[PDB]
């Protein structure tokens, strides 16, 4: 029967949206993003709200009087910290701190819009209800790399397990020490490093807590061949007006499932406990990985 | 009923240790006067409860949330050795009963099948039952299922531990209220009590009744009973087996904080709601057979909305979220279907869940050697 | 039984009981022991 | 039918328009004629 | 299963390297 289904769906396999006449009232797409009132770690401080239909700085909105608040974390200027005097940098293209190198260019077609009065860069992506830098250590793009290993998830006898006719993924995913919500491996991208290095350095500090010879190689292995499937705008509750994150995504697939066999799954870092964990639409993790899931699965054909 | 004096608690490496008065012991125990107080005050309320109908009488000991289960582990191995002498038969099995209260309205033969069988597993292995302390639904018929072991199994009986959350019990109040030592206190279903309206189940043997300081509030002792099972299950080497049958919101956290903590569950499919979507989650997450390729998160969403109703999406979104988590290791959760099966397999799947473990392989060999399947024994021993 | 249409089971199970008795059927006798058949509700066909 | 009509609007997110042809009515006139766009949902799963 | 494992491979069958992590 097994075979009689994976031959039926290899096989069966103007556009007109009629939904109109069974809802009535279509209440648009998912809009747009609004982070929680109270910022994570910060005693108590609360934001100021704002209504979802008002984000936007095509619209006007008069009404805006947000809360400026540095973490006192970011405000004792560690190495992965930018200056409090924001001007004397420049934004959009890629900038040299100390003699390494930054990429500060972001994701949004208009660009990074530079405000005259205070010289720190203003969101494109849309109000937060917060100026100043939070808890993120460097004014305007803070880029952050993602790491999503997969395999495809078997059952033992070795068959590929299938839901909605579309084969299984797997990924494995981290419990963060600050929120306690299962998210993808990934960080902050270092000075004078790349996305390859930082996703790579994440994943192992992360999910392998490191820091094994032929499995070292194994592991090399498995990170010889990965592709970039997004680079977007994370919808991260530590996001301000002034310092916002985005990330972009390297997906590590395996095919065969050898090489992702030989990773001991053990949290360290900013990591709690390390899993494998199956990728579906109901997943709820921190910030906008349910969207990076998404983009790999629409890259790898997968169920979703 | 001459009250004791000194008490005989276990050392925490060796055998036993010295006998030392019973006040000394019970300062390890809180009570909440109300819901804001943290620190707590001294509890008062342990003794032994006299019910109707029944010869013997049953310990009972009230503590806090914030309190260490392994105090209450002590507690139960105490009483069991002031009782029962020093050289008392211990645990082989942890074997615990969860789900519905109120809305267990299951078909006879289903209920008759599942008392068959945990009859006849638990008689075999002398297995302690740890359930809700509540006289209402399937812990009331497990309570009625080893009402038929206490008339039998000669002298030594293996104790069947209520934990209920103080707060829901219509002598709650009588059972605090006094001198700390009580030992013939007589407890009434039938009185009528104003705030609470559950009573305490008459076939448990020692109750534990886990305080917070709110009235009519219940879920408050999942964690608790989840740790306690796991303490007990570490202290007596042996492996510890939820089950889930029917079942609401408090059983699907019941089963979160066991497989959370490690423990085994076996989730009766075809009993119910809360095992029908545990059921439903773990066939969709891991079975390969071809029947479970249509199954789908929208149609599990569709069955949780309709099944405990959670009002809000986010609610829904929780326990969706909950139900998920539950499924995630495939090791700990064994689905029995109770209209696919025979009368041999649910001890099958019991045994399953009992080599389902990490480390207790002397229990695990002692339970295959109970439920006469020396397959399960050799393919373990082989693969060992 | 599986879905849901014991109502009607326990409506006919009386009669159709009665029938296997009279037919000297022992095999649908067990069978029909066991969902629901009371036999004390049994009812006579004529009326004495 | 809550879920079950949102499962319906779900049918009908995918429709292609097949055919834009003349109907072969017997009402028809030579002053009122019938003309159809048909529109298929097909269900794969 | 050798089927299952052929129709398996057949199915399921910016470039960057991470080696120096
Ligand atoms: N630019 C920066 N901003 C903030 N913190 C930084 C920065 N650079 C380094 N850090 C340090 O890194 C710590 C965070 O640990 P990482 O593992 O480096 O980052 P993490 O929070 O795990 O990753 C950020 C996560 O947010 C998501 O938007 C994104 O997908 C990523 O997974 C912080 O406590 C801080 O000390
Ligand atoms: N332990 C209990 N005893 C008696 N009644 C209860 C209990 N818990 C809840 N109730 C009441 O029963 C009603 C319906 O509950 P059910 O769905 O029948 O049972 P459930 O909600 O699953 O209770 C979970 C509880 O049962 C125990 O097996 C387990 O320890 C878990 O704490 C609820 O409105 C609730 O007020
Ligand atoms: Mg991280
Ligand atoms: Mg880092
Ligand atoms: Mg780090």
């Amino acid at each position: 029967i097994s075979f009689r289904f994976s031959l039926d769906q290899q096989a069966t396999k103007n556009r007109l949206n009629s939904a109109v006449a069974v809802h009535g009232h279509t209440a648009e797409a998912a809009e747009w993003y609004v982070p929680p009132e109270e910022y994570p770690k910060s005693g108590g401080v609360k934001r100021y709200l704002i209504d979802a239909s008002m984000v936007p700085l095509s619209i006007m909105c008069p009404s805006y009087d947000p809360v400026e608040y540095t973490h006192p974390s970011v405000a004792a200027q560690p190495v992965w910290a930018d200056p409090a005097d924001p001007r004397k940098i420049k934004f959009n293209v890629k900038d040299e701190v100390n003699g390494k190198v930054v990429d500060r260019t972001s994701c949004h077609p208009s660009g990074i819009s530079i405000d005259s009065n205070t010289g720190r860069p203003i969101n494109p992506w849309g109000r937060t209800g917060m100026t100043g830098r939070g808890l993120l250590g460097k004014w305007g793009v803070n880029q952050a790399a993602d790491t999503v290993v997969t395999r495809w998830k078997r059952s033992p006898d070795g068959s590929i397990l299938e839901r909605d006719g579309k084969k299984v993924l797997e990924f494995v995913a981290i419990q963060r020490q600050d929120n306690k919500m299962w998210a993808i491996p990934g960080g902050f991208v270092d000075n004078g490093e790349d996305v390859a290095l930082t996703s790579g350095r994440e994943f192992m500090e992360e999910a392998l807590g490191m820091g094994s010879a032929e499995s070292k190689d194994s592991l090399a292995a498995l990170f010889s061949s990965g592709t970039i499937v997004a680079r977007i705008y994370c919808e991260d509750p530590r996001n301000t007006d002034n310092a916002w994150v985005e990330t972009t995504c390297v997906n590590f697939h395996d095919e065969s499932g050898r090489h992702a066999a030989r990773l001991k799954l053990q949290g360290g870092d900013d990591a709690e406990h390390a899993r494998w964990m199956m990728v579906h639409g109901g997943l709820n993790l921190f910030a906008s990985h349910r969207t990076l899931l998404q983009h790999v699965t629409s890259a790898l054909n997968a169920y979703f | 009923s001459v009250a004791a004096k000194t008490l005989l608690i276990e050392n925490e490496d060796g055998k036993g240790s010295t006998r030392m008065e019973v006040q000394d012991f019970m300062k390890r125990f809180h009570m909440h006067a109300s819901e804001d107080d943290k620190t707590g005050s001294p509890s008062t309320a342990w003794g032994t409860l006299r019910f109707p109908t029944k010869e013997a009488t049953a310990p009972y000991l009230r503590l806090s949330v914030n309190d260490d289960p392994e105090d209450a582990l002590l507690f139960v191995k105490a009483m069991l050795a002031q009782k029962y002498g020093e050289t008392y038969d211990r645990p082989s099995l942890i074997l615990s009963v969860t789900g519905g209260a109120r809305n267990f309205t299951l078909p006879p033969r289903l209920e008759t099948a599942i008392a068959k069988g945990l009859r006849l597993a638990a008689q075999r292995t002398n297995a302690w039952v740890v359930t809700g302390g509540t006289n209402t639904g399937v812990m009331k018929l497990t309570g009625q299922i080893m009402e038929a072991l206490s008339k039998t199994q000669s002298h030594f009986i293996p104790p069947t531990i209520g934990i209920a959350t103080y707060g829901v019990i219509i002598g709650g109040d009588d059972m605090t209220r006094g001198e700390p030592p009580k030992i013939g206190l007589e407890y009434e279903m039938h009185k009528k009590d104003p705030p609470k309206t559950t009573p305490l189940d008459d076939n448990h043997n020692l109750f534990l009744l886990v305080d917070d300081g709110s009235t009519n509030k219940f879920g408050k002792e999942i964690k608790f009973r989840a740790a306690f099972e796991n303490a007990a299950g570490q202290a007596f080497a042996a492996p510890v087996v939820t089950i889930v049958v029917q079942g609401g919101p408090g059983t699907l956290g019941t089963a979160l904080q066991a497989v959370r903590q490690g423990t085994p569950i076996v989730v009766v499919d075809g009993s119910g709601l809360a095992a029908d979507v545990l059921a439903y989650a773990y066939n969709f997450m891991h079975n390969p057979l071809t029947r479970f390729k249509s199954y789908t998160i929208d149609d599990l969403r569709q069955k949780v909305a309709q099944t405990f109703n959670p009002k809000s999406s986010q609610q829904l979104t929780n326990l969706l979220d909950s139900a998920l988590e539950c499924v995630q290791d495939p090791n700990l959760v064994v689905v029995y279907s109770l209209q696919e099966s025979g009368i041999d397999e649910f001890d099958d799947c019991i045994l399953k869940a009992i080599f389902s473990s990490q480390g207790k392989l002397g229990n695990k060999l002692k339970q295959a050697m109970y439920f006469d399947q020396l397959d399960v024994a050799k393919r373990a021993l082989s693969e060992a | 039984s599986k879905n849901g249409q014991h109502n009607e089971i326990a409506a006919c199970i009386n009669d159709n009981l009665m029938a296997a008795m009279m037919h000297n059927k022992p095999h649908f006798v067990e069978l029909y022991l066991g969902f629901d058949a009371k036999i004390y509700e049994l009812k006579p066909s004529e009326e004495v």
